[PDB]
């Protein structure tokens, strides 16, 4: 029974699936929008403003 | 005579430099709304990539085994 043994064995012999224990990109990207997002898009938004306010002044 | 055409001349010079700042200005309005609707969506995209990379690196680990 060395079939019998391996078709057995074979079956119900459960593969382990491999951790995802590499997801940090999760946390690079977290970081980098404390950088890029907030910080730069409030610094572009206050720029967008003055220009407007400049093109306010100039209207008159 | 002359009093006018340096005064006029002086006048226009400056609606032309006027348009020109308005010009000017406004196409940084432009370059910054770019700008930011590009760290939008944009920079996700590259820890997408790696996220993914991930995703299919452990099927295939999977499948392999």
């Amino acid at each position: 029974g060395l079939v019998d043994d391996f078709e057995k064995k074979f079956n119900a012999l459960k593969v382990p699936i491999p951790e995802d224990k590499y997801t940090a990109q999760v946390d690079a990207e977290e970081k980098e929008d404390v950088k890029s997002c907030a910080e730069f898009l409030t610094q572009s938004k206050t720029r967008i403003q003055e220009y407007e306010k400049e093109l306010e002044k100039m209207r008159n | 005579g002359e009093f006018a055409d340096k005064l006029n001349e002086q006048k226009i010079a400056q609606l032309e430099e006027v348009k020109q700042a308005s010009i000017k200005q406004i196409q940084d309005a432009i370059d910054m709304e770019k700008s930011q609707q590009a760290l939008v969506q944009k920079r996700h995209y590259l820890f997408d990539v790696q996220r993914n990379n991930i995703a299919m690196a452990l099927e295939v680990t999977y499948r392999e085994r």
